[PDB]
């Protein structure tokens, strides 16, 4: 083996790299935005007042006052933290409540709350499927989905974007494998982990295609509601709503309350069967505090003030219908999403060479926008670890409070100024 | 590795006997439960345990049996400790919910009781900091009604506000640090930025005893991870030389960055980490040091900036500096600080910055008031006050346990109490009769703790005064009495 | 993964010893039988025990956060992370050799025990092979 | 009078044998499997004395 001398020598002529490798890039992301007070519509942005077209508040009810002042009466009663884990003293009566008031709102057994919109997913995927098992995942899945599948060395087979040919041929293969070795066959699981709205592209799965072939070929359903649980189906219940899906045929259905309900936290829910276990093989959920009353109590009075009215599924539909017809026809950007979505993309037509330069024109685009007063925003993503990266693109947001009069103007305040832009 | 200050700590071995009993009664109650298995196999008594619904009989079975047979049977028969609801301010004194069970745990009932006064010694608020007056909870309830409860859209796309930007300079302040930035989550701060830092072709050096999410956190990235014992420097040191002088384990190449994680108070043992040793051992083999400080960022110090000051050392020795605002500050939260290159590093290229929710405009101003209490800002004595009161507690508490004869693990400094059990029954046994005495505590087995050691935590606090303190240990005393806990060989 | 450590601890080994003994004195027992067929049941047990929680259950009955490393492997492989000799393995090893000869001893050395005896002591040896490790005869219990 | 002591040690031994945990019927189960054996051990050991 080695003499002492030589190991002095290796050890005293080894150089680490720098933790962190220089950022000469100019990087756009280095200059974040700053946001002068709440970020509810009509809000001030760099030190400019703008029409709020990014942030995804769909019912608008970060700013109702029966919310705040349910969550001021939690705060005056409990305080702000809540000093331990569910598992130690951490349960509080809210919590219980909350979880009751979402299990009796999807019409489903249980449910479980989470303190964090990305943990939720990213733990609930991991707690089902271990080493050895099979997950048919879509293409265009967002980040959490993809770190959640990371996190369970699992196989991972992905498939094309809303392609139920291609996952039946995927199918076909898996049922030839296990042809050959029904050992194994007997112990290995299937799963199909799919979008009710994706991020992304703004389009929405087939659903009924779905269940017929998780019904034909064994393989439990997974789903992920994050922008359709508080705006599809006309009693806005999800997309087991809009397409009549039975809410039994689906395993897990798992969403944060971030987006729609406007607090912090997520949730999943389903049959008690599968939703006790993560109680105590939940990563996220074990070993994190649990989420302030203050947050529960307000979510709890966004449930009850989207119970009590229900036409404002109605009117957010008709407006996202709206914004989608005016916006098509610009000189140089193409619309990437359905109708019934509410938020969607704005992509190039002819993209240049280079990714960077495409990102320049697109934030072109956005800042000459915003002194227009209509404040938008440019999808972000993490170029080195997205499974699929997405071009660039310009997200446009509709909301319940913006008038008509405003989705028309910034259909005009875009149109003009692209076409100023890239010609 | 200079101490300035004597270090202190005490981890007595299991008796003999002790073991031997803790093995026969495991035993016991696995024989029972395969007997239990065996009879619910078939069909002879009826399962409470959810089933498939019918039409998907013919999957493949959603869970093995095996992997759920210590929840099944070890676990389920004293449920009744954990997942207590609670309906007040978790101060000194907590107000339960009582709650009972008429099919031996699988379900539970709440009776119309509330069980007031209980004295609380599960929740951790080390400073006091939870309570539901005061000046904090007047400047959270105005900015709840200035910007409303929580916000829409992650940090690099709108989310960034104000508020935020405050915060960061605060912490930043505070520390001591260039710079610093804060997160939704602090289990969430170490899953998505470990990821960030390190990837394939690094090796990271994790404590035995270390957090899940810190292991969480090394597995996403593709770094190496190996594991050294636990405050064993020397092993430590072979690991360093080992890991520098052979190289990458396939192809015997050069590493790229070594790291380190360690933790500046472990919750369960209680042991502080030797700091000082650790920090030589960084500057003579080059590598990187991350410090989570979520147990130790308020309670230890004599001004409460983290372990750091306790030893009394230079906070920008440490590379990566890591804390959570959920045990001392009354408020969740997380934060890394570091040099002002890392932190620009952080922001441009960590997960949550990107596809995560920014954090809640009440709870940032909840932590603002409070760190601006700490730091003697505020124009009054209730920050000192606070951290005075805390260590005498600890000292009182931990000498009077010693005293009566139990055995206690950790640092003599360190606030959390871990007191040995070492039997599965006498976890639930300890648990029901202290309750039933009206004092809360907190009892852990097989997910956090190994076999033979089951203990139960007590988290000191500012807020316990010294009558609390006094009752609670003679309730302690004479439960002890009663199921014969005292095993210290020593002291009786 | 502390399945892995369990066999490590403190007081294992005399717990295992003390197990043993009580075995051997509660078959002492019974009225009817006969002291050479005493110990021949004494060492049949034991070594159908050591196999059965040795070699043939797999698994872990605690849920395991490395998502199911030892899924297909049993007790023997998964202790001490597969490193093959060490202080517990020896001693496991070692132990049914010295029941053997202690059980030959006691019973006057008849071949009709000590045909039952060999073919006990090979079945429960045979597993411990380092060579044979990961490996199922005609692929039994492989899955 | 001795009636303490004894209520004292016989928590003590289901204390020990984790016989606490148990349902009612198993700590049944498992008195009258225990005191057989000591029954017989007791019964063998004498007659040959
Ligand atoms: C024989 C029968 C035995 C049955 C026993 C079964 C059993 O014990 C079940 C236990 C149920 C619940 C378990 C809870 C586990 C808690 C672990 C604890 O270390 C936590 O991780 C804490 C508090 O949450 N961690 C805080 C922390 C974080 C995260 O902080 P937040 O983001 O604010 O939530 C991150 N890093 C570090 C180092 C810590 O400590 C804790 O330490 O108490």
């Amino acid at each position: 083996d080695l003499t002492v001398k030589e190991k002095e020598e290796l050890i005293e002529e080894w150089q680490p790299e720098p933790l962190v490798p220089p950022v000469p890039k100019d990087h756009p992301a280095l200059n974040y935005n700053i946001v002068s007070g709440p970020p509810s519509h009509k809000t001030v942005v760099n030190g400019k007042e703008c029409i709020n077209f990014a942030s995804f508040n769909f019912l608008g009810l970060l700013d109702n006052p029966r919310v705040k002042a349910a969550a001021l009466a939690s705060l005056k009663k409990y305080g702000v933290g809540t000093c331990g884990p569910r598992g130690f003293y951490g349960t509080f009566d809210v919590h219980l409540d909350l979880e009751d008031r979402l299990a009796k709102f999807m019409k489903t057994e249980e449910a479980i709350i989470y303190s964090y919109g990305f943990a939720t997913i990213a733990s609930a995927i991991p707690a089902y499927s271990k080493r050895g098992d099979i997950v048919f995942v879509d293409r265009a899945a967002c980040f959490a989905i993809q770190k959640g599948l990371q996190a369970s060395r699992s196989d991972i087979k992905l498939f094309k974007h809303n392609d139920m040919a291609d996952l039946e041929r995927l199918l076909k293969e898996q049922e030839i494998e296990d042809q050959k070795n029904p050992r194994k066959a007997r112990v290995t699981r299937r799963f199909i982990v799919v979008e009710g709205l994706y991020m992304n592209t703004g389009t929405i799965c087939p659903l009924p295609e779905l269940v017929k072939l998780k019904y034909k070929y064994k393989a439990r359903i997974f789903l992920e509601e994050s922008l359709s649980f508080g705006v599809l189906g006309e009693h806005g219940r999800g997309v087991t709503e809009h397409y009549g899906i039975n809410i039994d045929d689906i395993d897990l259905i798992s969403a944060n309350m971030e987006n729609a309900l406007a607090s912090i936290g997520g949730f999943c829910c389903g049959r008690s069967f599968v939703i006790d276990h993560q109680r105590l093989s939940g990563q996220g959920y074990c070993f994190s505090a649990s989420l302030p009353p203050l947050l529960a109590a307000a979510a709890i009075e966004a449930l009850n003030i989207m119970e009590e009215n229900p036409g404002i599924f109605a009117v957010l539909k008709e407006k996202c219908g709206q914004i989608h017809k005016a916006l098509q026809g610009i000189s140089g950007l193409k619309v990437v999403g359905e109708s019934l979505s509410p938020a969607f993309h704005l992509q190039l037509e002819e993209s240049t060479g280079s990714r960077e330069q495409d990102v320049r024109l697109l934030q072109e685009i956005v800042d000459q926008c915003m002194n227009r007063s209509i404040a938008l925003t440019q999808a972000r993503y993490l170029e080195k670890e997205e499974k699929c990266l997405p071009p660039p693109s310009i997200r446009v947001v509709v909301t319940v409070e913006q008038t008509e009069e405003e989705l028309e103007r910034a259909a005009s305040t875009i149109k003009e100024v692209a076409q100023a832009v890239l010609l | 590795g200079l101490y300035k200050r004597p270090f202190n700590e005490a981890f007595e071995e299991t008796p003999m006997l002790v073991a031997v009993l803790t093995y026969v009664g495991y035993g016991v109650l696995t024989l029972f439960g395969y007997l239990r298995d065996f009879l619910r196999y078939w069909r002879i008594e009826k399962c409470h345990h959810a089933t498939e619904r019918e039409e998907q009989k013919d999957f493949v079975s959603l869970y093995q049996d095996f992997e759920n047979f210590y929840t099944r049977n070890l676990y389920m028969r004293i449920r009744d400790n954990w997942n207590r609801p609670i309906c007040s301010v978790p101060g000194a004194r907590v107000d339960i919910m009582e709650r009972q069970s008429h099919d031996y745990n699988w379900s539970f009932k709440y009776t119309g009781n509330i069980i007031k006064g209980v004295i609380n010694m599960g929740s951790y608020n080390y400073l006091g900091f939870a309570r539901n007056t005061g000046s904090c909870q007047e400047a959270a309830a105005k900015v709840l009604e200035e910007y409303g409860a929580g916000v829409c859209s992650t940090r690099q796309e709108i989310g960034n506000l104000d508020k935020h930007e405050e915060l960061e300079e605060l912490v930043a302040r505070f520390l001591g640090v260039e710079a610093a930035m804060a997160y939704g989550m602090g289990f969430a701060t170490n899953s998505m930025n470990i990821p960030a830092l390190v990837g394939k072709g690094c090796l990271i050096l994790s404590d035995e005893l270390n957090h899940a999410s810190l292991v969480l956190g090394a597995r996403l990235s593709g770094a190496t991870i190996r594991i050294f014992k636990h405050n064993n420097m020397q092993s430590l040191e072979k690991l360093l030389k080992d890991a520098i002088v052979y190289g990458q384990p396939r192809t015997r190449r050069p590493w790229k960055k070594i790291l380190i994680l360690v933790e500046g108070i472990y919750s369960m043992e209680g042991s502080i980490v030797r700091l000082p040793e650790v920090i030589a051992l960084k500057k003579k083999y080059k590598a990187y040091l991350y410090l989570d400080e979520a147990h130790s960022i308020g309670a230890l110090g004599p001004t409460g900036r983290g372990v750091v000051e306790y030893f009394g050392l230079d906070p920008e020795d440490v590379d990566v500096m890591m804390g959570t605002f959920t045990k001392s500050f009354g408020a969740s939260g997380g934060y890394i600080g570091g040099k002002k290159e890392l932190i620009d590093y952080l922001r441009t290229h960590s997960h949550s910055a990107v596809y995560a929710t920014s954090l809640s405009p009440p709870v940032v101003e909840q932590i603002i008031t409070s760190m601006k209490c700490i730091m003697g800002q505020d124009g009054t004595s209730l920050g000192k006050e606070c951290v005075q009161q805390l260590a005498e507690n600890t000292r009182y508490f931990r000498r009077r346990l010693k005293e009566m004869g139990f055995i206690i693990y950790g640092n003599e400094d360190s606030p959390v109490v871990p007191l040995m059990l070492y039997m599965p029954a006498k976890i639930g046994a300890f648990g029901r009769e202290m309750l039933k005495r009206n004092i809360g505590v907190v009892v852990v087995g097989f997910p956090a703790t190994p076999i033979i050691e089951s203990r139960a935590r007590f988290c000191l606090s500012a807020a316990h005064t010294k009558e609390i303190l006094d009752t609670a240990l003679k309730e302690i005393d004479e439960v002890g009495d009663l199921l014969q806990l005292k095993y210290s060989r020593h002291r009786l | 993964n502390p399945n892995t450590r369990v066999m490590n601890s403190r007081g294992i080994w005399l717990s295992y010893v003390l197990a043993i003994g009580l075995l051997h004195i509660v078959l002492l027992s019974i009225p009817f039988v006969s002291v050479p067929v005493v110990w021949t049941l004494t060492n049949l047990i034991h070594n159908m025990g050591m196999y059965i929680f040795l070699h043939t259950v797999k698994g872990t009955p605690f849920e395991t956060p490395d998502q199911g490393k030892a899924r297909l492997l049993t007790h023997w492989e998964q202790m001490d992370y597969g490193v093959q000799f060490t202080a517990s393995r020896k001693f496991l090893t070692i132990t049914p050799i010295v029941l053997y000869f202690l059980t030959s001893f006691y019973t006057k050395y008849d071949q009709i025990h000590f045909v039952l005896n060999t073919v006990s002591l090979m079945s429960v040896l045979i597993p411990k092979l380092p060579q044979l490790h990961g490996v199922r005869i005609f692929g039994i219990n492989k899955y | 009078r001795a009636w303490k002591q004894m209520s004292w040690f016989y928590y003590q031994y289901l204390l020990v044998t984790a016989l606490y945990m148990l349902e009612p019927w198993e700590r049944t189960v498992f008195n009258s499997m225990l005191v057989s054996i000591v029954g017989m051990a007791l019964y063998t050991g004498y007659v040959f004395m």
